[PDB]
């Protein structure tokens, strides 16, 4: 059973993502600690110390970026695991679908269907010859061109 | 043993449950995506140049995975539609067999020759009746004179 272990380790993935997130937020705490030192060094009349304070700040920013990249990598591998759980479930459902198709095709197959094909074709063929012959012989009895000509004449006096 | 009808009806809502899971593991990712959007929006205020690109990459990853989630969900739908039309095919087959049996046992009582005999007898009787009428009118109308 892969389902519970996938969930089991997903419970640890963001378990460590929260460790990473706290690691991050500590860095912005230190960045806020040092930004006001940059501010004060800017105001105290000599500006060239603020460059070294900025050296500190950009190092902290790089640390933040690296930690965020690590968290993103963790998220990506987690999503891959979830995707593959979905894929395995799809494969199992497809296997069951193949099984039910086997069960249904266990009933009828081509040869009985072909027997029905030819029996229906022959029966309808004889049927059509009987019906057409009957219609022709009943119409071999009374007029066609005349007996149609007054037909619309009968309709004309109705409307 | 289990009847084949039970297997198909079980597979129906089994595939439905698979769609259900796919729905859920989809739904979690839009929440994750909205969290990423909120984070990238709040973080872009202070700039910091680079980490925005990592978050955008993660956003694109989430979109690519919801793509596949929707794709497998659609695949399950096609499988369900096939297994559903399968029993319609079976029903067509059995009804066709029944109508063929009925029509065969029906036209087994009347064939080509005996109806042809009946029909020739009809034509002969119609000949006799029409000859009765035509000459009956003929001799007595021609017996009439001056008109």
């Amino acid at each position: 059973p892969p389902k519970e272990l996938v969930n089991e380790w997903s419970l640890k993935i963001r378990k460590e993502m929260r460790v990473v997130d706290r690691q991050i937020r500590d860095i912005q705490r230190e960045e806020e600690k040092v930004k006001r030192s940059v501010k004060d060094a800017a105001k105290k009349g000599q500006k060239d110390v603020c460059i070294v304070l900025a050296k500190e700040m950009i190092r902290s920013r790089k640390a933040v970026s690296k930690l965020y990249a690590s968290k993103a990598h963790m998220n990506s591998v987690l999503m891959g695991m979830k995707n593959q759980l979905a894929v395995l479930r799809v494969a199992g459902s497809l296997q069951k679908s193949t099984e039910v198709m086997k069960a249904m095709q266990s009933l009828v197959k081509i040869p009985e269907i072909q027997a029905t094909m030819r029996e229906l074709s022959k029966e309808m063929m004889k049927a059509g010859i009987i019906e057409e012959m009957l219609e022709d012989t009943f119409e071999s009895m009374d007029d066609q061109e005349e007996m149609e000509e007054e037909a619309e004449m009968e309709i004309d006096r109705i409307l | 043993r289990k009847t084949p009808e039970e297997l198909l009806r079980q597979n129906q809502r089994a595939l439905n449950r698979a769609m259900r899971e796919l729905d859920r593991e989809r739904q979690k990712l839009e929440t994750q995506e909205k969290k990423i959007i909120a984070d990238i929006k709040k973080m872009a205020k202070q700039g910091q140049m680079d980490a925005v690109r990592i978050m955008a990459k993660d956003l694109v990853r989430t979109r690519r995975y919801v793509r596949k989630f929707v794709l497998m969900r659609a695949n399950i739908q096609a499988v369900s539609l096939k297994i559903q039309t399968l029993k319609s095919n079976n029903s067509m087959a059995q009804a066709m067999k029944g109508v063929t049996k009925a029509m065969g046992t029906m036209n087994r009582q009347l064939k080509l020759p005996q109806i042809q005999k009946i029909m020739m007898e009809f034509e002969r009787q119609a000949e006799i009746m029409d000859m009765k009428e035509e000459m009956m009118n003929d001799a007595i109308d021609d017996a009439m004179g001056d008109e």
